[PDB]
């Protein structure tokens, strides 16, 4: 069984987001399809069903009027339409193949998931700064979004005492995260950080000293 | 002990009727049957003599069944009736989604006799629990 | 709704421990499912109708309970199953969640080493300054960091987050950045970070004066 999600979107206040499902490996109408959602930090939330053969759906009444989910049976797809878009629907949403289709079968199956980030901000690659002073060193990745960001170390060879934190969300709007990395004062050897935010095309080598 | 064993006993025969019913109707009019999400939903308070909104539906026999099997999660297909525990007549195993009509040993007509054979040893306790109180 | 509240949110336990993690609902419900969630990944499912075990999954892993009251246990705890469990119902609309639990490695205590970063020469060019804490390699998770500019504590401009706990010396790491505009900066003269954790007899002040 796969169930494949559309890509992350981005989407101010107010629009609405339509993320797709398509599903294989079993009977595509012969259960019912669910959506679960799991906002930054935060634990999980069923949104709802739909039952593929017919349409029918049941929504948590939390998302009854913003909430809308329908079904290509020719494609095998499930579609999520969540409408009136605020911050707090910033998450990563799931289709779910589960209930009684575990009892006969022994699992359940997820999509990948696909993240929406609602926020009146608009696209824009990071700024990246030095972060100089065992010593420890890094760099300061700010002012980007969506999310995500990567980070490695001299092109992904150098892992050991590499920390890069989870990014914080400021008052902007915009998203700032920062990486370091601890080494022997002596080597103070060559450090570079790699930064790759895909949204913005944003890949930038910052040579920190 | 054997009042309450009838109660419970006769509300497992009323699903397995209003299942026969459903097969039947199919029967007659020379069509296949899902027993899938596509067929029915035995989860429907009107399917056993309740008006819906009605709130002796959640305090009856059928619906405390329905509720606590495996195969519930709101809602209940045929063969998650068939298939689930926990239930007196045990689980019918192995069962396809959906039995097609054939002129050619009929798929739904097999399939009816494999829920009847199933549901008779249940009629006969409720009839013999019966029969020792009048 | 069923509200589902897990007992402990958080636990801690060793490698070869044998743990059980609970699960109460507001209500009797039929049966409970059981979910493993690791950061950047899909929940797993593991137990299923209260008892059952997900195809694949180790015969460590166990469920049981009946009413409001069930139960996950895991006997002998292997390093992959430290993470975040999750209790679920899928009987009664609407569907409902555990809170979660997260399962940490004990460790011994370590004192966070402490660097404060000045912002650089090229942010400043921007309008912006921003002064990096790091607190390095510490256990346990709780830790406090202060700002103080010119010995004034700071209120508002900081932002801070904690990496997950290390896979191979099971510490955590703690980044805090505070943040003023530059004219704001060049107002003051020291910056400090000041660190309060319990592998400290007393706080660590790291700072600097912007002249220098």
């Amino acid at each position: 069984v796969q169930l494949v999600q559309s890509g992350a979107e981005v989407k101010k206040p107010g629009a609405s987001v339509k993320v797709s499902c398509k599903a294989s490996g079993y009977s595509f109408t012969s259960y019912w399809m669910h959506w679960v959602r799991q906002a930054p930090g935060q634990g999980l939330e069923w949104m709802g069903e739909i039952n593929p053969s017919n349409g029918r759906t049941n929504y948590n009444e939390k998302f009854n009027t913003r909430v809308t989910m329908t079904r290509d049976t020719s494609t095998s797809t499930v579609y999520m339409e969540l409408s009136s878009l605020r911050s707090e629907d910033t998450a990563v949403y799931y289709c779910v193949l589960y209930g009684n289709y575990v009892v006969y079968y022994t699992m359940d199956y997820w999509g990948q998931g696909t993240t929406v980030t609602v926020s009146s901000a608009s696209t824009k690659g990071p700024s990246v700064f030095p972060l100089a002073p065992t010593a420890a060193l890094g760099c300061l990745v700010k002012d980007y979004f969506p999310e995500p960001v990567t980070v490695s170390w001299n092109s992904g060879a150098l892992t050991s005492g590499v920390h890069t934190f989870p990014a914080v969300l400021q008052s902007s709007g915009l998203y700032s995260l920062s990486s370091v990395v601890t080494v022997p004062s002596s080597s103070l050897k060559t450090y570079t950080c790699n930064v790759d935010h895909k949204p913005s095309n944003t890949k930038v080598d910052k040579r920190v000293e | 002990a054997l009042l309450d064993e009838l109660k419970a006993l006769t509300a497992e025969l009323k699903v397995y009727s209003v299942i026969q019913s459903q097969i039947n109707a199919a029967l007659s009019a020379k069509q296949g049957i899902r027993i899938d999400a596509g067929g029915i939903d035995l989860v429907d308070p009107t399917l056993y003599g309740y008006a819906v909104g009605d709130p002796r539906w959640k305090d009856s026999p059928e619906y405390a069944l329905l509720s606590n099997l495996d195969t519930f999660s709101g809602k209940l297909s045929i063969k998650d009736f068939l298939s689930g525990s926990p239930k007196q007549s045990g689980e019918l195993k192995g069962l396809s989604d959906e039995y097609p009509f054939e002129k050619d040993n009929n798929p739904v007509g097999n399939f009816a006799t494999t829920v009847s054979d199933r549901s008779r040893p249940l009629n006969d306790k409720v009839n013999e629990k019966t029969t020792l109180l009048n | 709704d069923i509200q589902l509240t897990q007992s402990p949110s958080f636990l801690s336990a060793s490698v070869g421990d044998r743990v059980t993690i609970t699960c109460s609902a507001s209500t009797s419900v039929s049966y409970m499912e059981w979910y493993q969630q690791k950061p950047g990944k899909a929940p797993k499912l593991l137990i299923y109708t209260t008892s059952k075990l997900a195809s694949g999954v180790p015969s460590r892993f166990s469920g049981s309970g009946s009413g409001t009251e069930f139960t996950l246990t895991i006997s002998s705890l292997q390093p992959e199953d430290f993470a975040t469990y999750y209790c679920h119902q899928w009987r009664n609309y609407p569907f409902t969640f555990g809170q979660g639990t997260k399962l940490e490695i004990k460790r011994a205590v370590a004192a966070p080493s402490v660097f404060i970063f000045p912002p650089s020469d090229e942010q400043l060019k921007s309008g912006t300054a921003s002064v990096v804490c790091l607190l390095n390699n510490f256990y346990p998770r709780e830790a406090k960091v202060q700002w103080k500019v010119d010995n004034a504590l700071q209120s508002g401009n900081s932002q801070e987050s904690v990496t997950e706990q290390d896979s191979k010396d099971s510490t955590y790491s703690l980044s805090s950045t505070l943040t003023l505009s530059k004219a704001d900066y060049e107002k003051h003269k020291v910056y400090a970070c000041e660190v309060t954790h319990q592998g400290l007899s007393s706080p660590v002040t790291k700072s600097f004066n912007r002249g220098e």
